[PDB]
């Protein structure tokens, strides 16, 4: 059977009804060791375990694809116009930081 | 004075509050519900139970004719048959070939047995919810049955209190409900005048001694058999029999929220929904003065033993240095932690000993001792059965159960991503700066 | 099979229609109401009756000191005065001159009158409708009292009527009740144990032999008089009486759509608003066929009498020619006329006398007489009386008195200044065209 935080009861016959509750200690260690906390909190909170991941590692794509976004267009903002002369020559310290030849 | 707060309803586990006059001492109040009860307004309809066919007497004419004599009786058939020839234990009774003449005649009647052994079908509409409290207000301790409608106060000592009504109109009966024998059943019965052969209601009495029953048996007489004195009948069989061969459950086995359905009157009891609101109308002549009371100096609260089970698994020792030796309230105000006790008796130099119960893996509380706040602060450990047999002491808090590494790494994920996209912000702003500064020259 | 029709909530009419099954003869159907009730569930909660302040002898000592020992009675006041010389009537009762003792003790009881006059306070809700009809299905007459509800069908004769719910859940009683000797009043009472001094429940008696009366009468004990023995005490008066001083009328004399209250079981009577759904489940057997029936041909009406008044003062003729000699039903479809009786025998080439109730102020309705459609056609003209001592027998239709006159002042001065507008637009239009047509000369 399944028996939850809410309770559960059974009659066996003509015995008096025995009611059970469930307590919390799901398997695992919240103390560390980063596998072992989300098969605590899977155990523990199946249904938000799993969005909290979803929206955790959506945040952490979008957070990083647009400071990619962001820095590529600033390295392009700064060596597009020391490119568009026909002797180019970047100066040496922007050339070490933005990575030119 | 009016001091609003709001019970769960739910028996036999203590609900413990305390008023915070601003200048006077705190006043203790300790309500622990007993039994709540649930009482719907009940109808009787009708009443059923096993039927017995009477059947009359065969009356037979030697070379007649009979003619039906109506007696008006329930579901009552009368046929007249032709061409019989009876026997008794001493020969013949008639004697002619043809031409003799037999009435049979049969009814419905209830049972002998229908006094002990019969099923009654209410109706339920508009509960009246009722409650056994045991109030303690500033140690005057009553017992009292207790209404729980929004009025219909309990007195003592010049406290009136008032329990407000349920937030819920849940009830586990139906519309309809048929009583028998110690056990009640939501079953959608037909009506009076309205039952059907072989099922629930074929006989239909009013009340137990009404002398006036409905019957609709599909009772049809046969014809008796060759040299034989007696009345054949066939009808469709008992519908009440019928029905405790079917007879789905109790309500004390299906009902929802953990109730207990009783009959002396038709209740149910300790149900867990909803919640009942108080009402306190406290005078101005309990509130005793600060200074004659103890109030403490240089509190401090340890946490002994911590753990985040069911019942009261966590022990915190309070070392004080009180003004005076008496007894004090102790409270918690948020339900980050349900304390033990209401009350702790001082010495004046002593260590005080407080049992609570909480969800928190790092509980971090503030105590109200006397007058005084500390702030007992700590680490829960996990327990060891899986399946208790009493229920839960303590309140579900969202996120109650974090445990601070996992705080550090959602903080971790979620906050160096910002981190990462306000420096690229800025990284932007500053690059299109330098553009403009650049193509100044022009 | 199944009929749904409609009745109005009001006693005495007489309601008829008809069932027209589409190649059989016409089934007439009639309900007379009687008396309809409407019960409300009524739930009591004390009595109060006028009190009755019983003192006890007082107690002397001699150069002494008495002691107040409580005997818990209602609001038992007890006081002990001292300095006290009291006299009987055979000289002085002690020979000390001070330190003597008298000790005053008072108690409400309620009055010896308490069984025969006392006031029930109840409470009600969800009231039960219930009414006394008279119905009548094809010359098969029944009294029985029906229930209201949308279920608990009557039974005669194999037809099933379950007259349903009504369309309004109005009640004249409020959610609390007072009745005093045979009168029903709307009073807020307070609640058991909330009984004020000086107002209606300062005695609460839970019932009328309950032996356990909560009372507040403002009972004060005052100290007697030098050198009398009595027991002075000053105490509000009785608030029963002050309810019966004051007593806003009964709910007999102010309830709205002229109810008609009463007592022994509270119940009101007669209240004309709803209306009554019906439910007739018709077995096949009832039909009869056309030709088992008369049937007119070469039929005509004529109105005698035509008087818009409440009754039926309208008297319509109808020659007819039949090769039967029986009766027959006759119905307006409509709501024009209320026609007075639901047959009318016939002989073969005789005329019909029918009696009608109209609003209108030209009638035009189409009567139908036993199989087939005559129309009535006159002119009603208006009633002697302003003011009768019988309700009405008909329905107001909107535009029902708009009197043949008016509609030609109303199809002339609206419908003319139509024919002016587009009359206008005709010639705006032909205008335009014409000027299309002169400048295309160029």
């Amino acid at each position: 059977f399944t028996v939850t935080e809410k309770g559960w009861e059974f009659v066996w016959g003509n015995h008096p009804p025995k009611r059970f509750w469930a307590q919390e200690t799901a398997p695992g260690n919240p103390h560390g060791l980063p596998h072992e906390v989300i098969t605590h909190y899977y155990h523990r909170y199946p249904m938000s375990t799993i969005l909290g991941l979803s929206i955790c590692a959506a945040i952490a794509t979008v957070s990083v694809a647009a400071s990619t976004w962001l820095f590529c267009r600033s390295r392009v903002a700064c060596l597009t116009p020391y490119r568009l002369t026909p002797n180019a020559r970047i100066p040496f310290c922007l050339a070490v930081l933005c990575c030119a030849r | 004075y009016e001091h609003a707060t709001t019970m769960p309803s739910q028996a036999g586990i203590s609900y413990n509050t305390i008023v915070n006059r601003a200048g006077y001492a705190p006043l203790p109040i300790s309500i622990t519900p007993t039994k709540i009860k649930l009482i719907p307004t009940v109808n009787l309809e009708y009443v059923t139970c096993h039927y017995k066919t009477g059947m009359d007497s065969p009356a037979i004419k030697c070379c007649g004719s009979q003619e039906c004599t109506p007696t008006y009786r329930p579901d009552e058939q009368c046929k007249v048959f032709t061409g019989v020839y009876p026997f008794m234990w001493g020969g013949a009774y008639c004697f002619c070939d043809t031409e003799n003449t037999q009435v049979s005649k049969a009814y419905v009647m209830k049972s002998d047995d229908c006094l002990a052994d019969h099923a009654e079908a209410y109706k339920a509409h508009t509960a009246s919810v009722q409650a056994f409290l045991n109030i303690t207000v500033g140690e005057h301790s009553i017992v009292t049955t207790v209404y729980v409608n929004g009025e219909t106060p309990v007195n003592f000592n010049g406290v009136k209190i008032t329990a407000g009504p349920l937030s819920t109109a849940w009830t586990p009966f139906d519309r309809k409900i048929v009583q028998y024998a110690g056990e009640i059943y939501n079953y959608d019965f037909p009506e009076y005048g309205a039952g059907q052969p072989g099922a629930f209601g074929d006989i239909q009495s009013r009340t137990v001694s009404s002398s006036d029953l409905y019957a609709n048996t599909n009772l049809v007489l046969q014809r008796p058999k060759a040299g034989a004195i007696h009345v054949p009948y066939t009808q469709a069989p008992s519908g009440f029999e019928q029905w405790k061969k079917d007879k789905a459950p109790s309500l004390k086995f299906t009902a929802p929220f953990g109730c207990e359905i009783y009959t002396n009157p038709i209740r149910a009891e300790n149900c867990a929904v909803g919640s009942i609101p108080l009402a306190f109308d406290i005078p101005d002549a309990l509130f005793t003065r600060v200074s004659e009371t103890p109030t403490l100096s240089a509190a401090e609260c340890t946490l002994n033993e911590c753990v985040y089970s069911s019942d009261f698994g966590g022990i915190a020792t309070v070392k004080y240095s009180a003004s005076k030796s008496g007894k004090c309230a102790v409270h918690v105000p948020s339900g980050t932690a349900t304390l033990k006790e209401a009350a702790v008796e001082l010495t004046e130099q002593g260590s005080a000993t407080i049992h609570f119960s909480t969800a928190n893996i790092h509980p971090e509380f503030r105590l109200q001792i006397c007058t005084s706040y500390v702030t007992c602060k700590g680490d829960c450990h996990p327990p060891k059965d899986h399946i208790v047999t009493h229920p839960q002491y303590h309140a579900q808090t969202f996120t109650a159960a974090v445990s601070k590494t996992a705080w550090t790494w959602l903080t971790s994920l979620l906050g160096g991503s910002a981190v990462i996209i306000i420096i690229g912000l800025v990284l932007a702003t500053i690059v299109a700066m330098y553009v403009l500064t650049n193509q100044k020259h022009n």
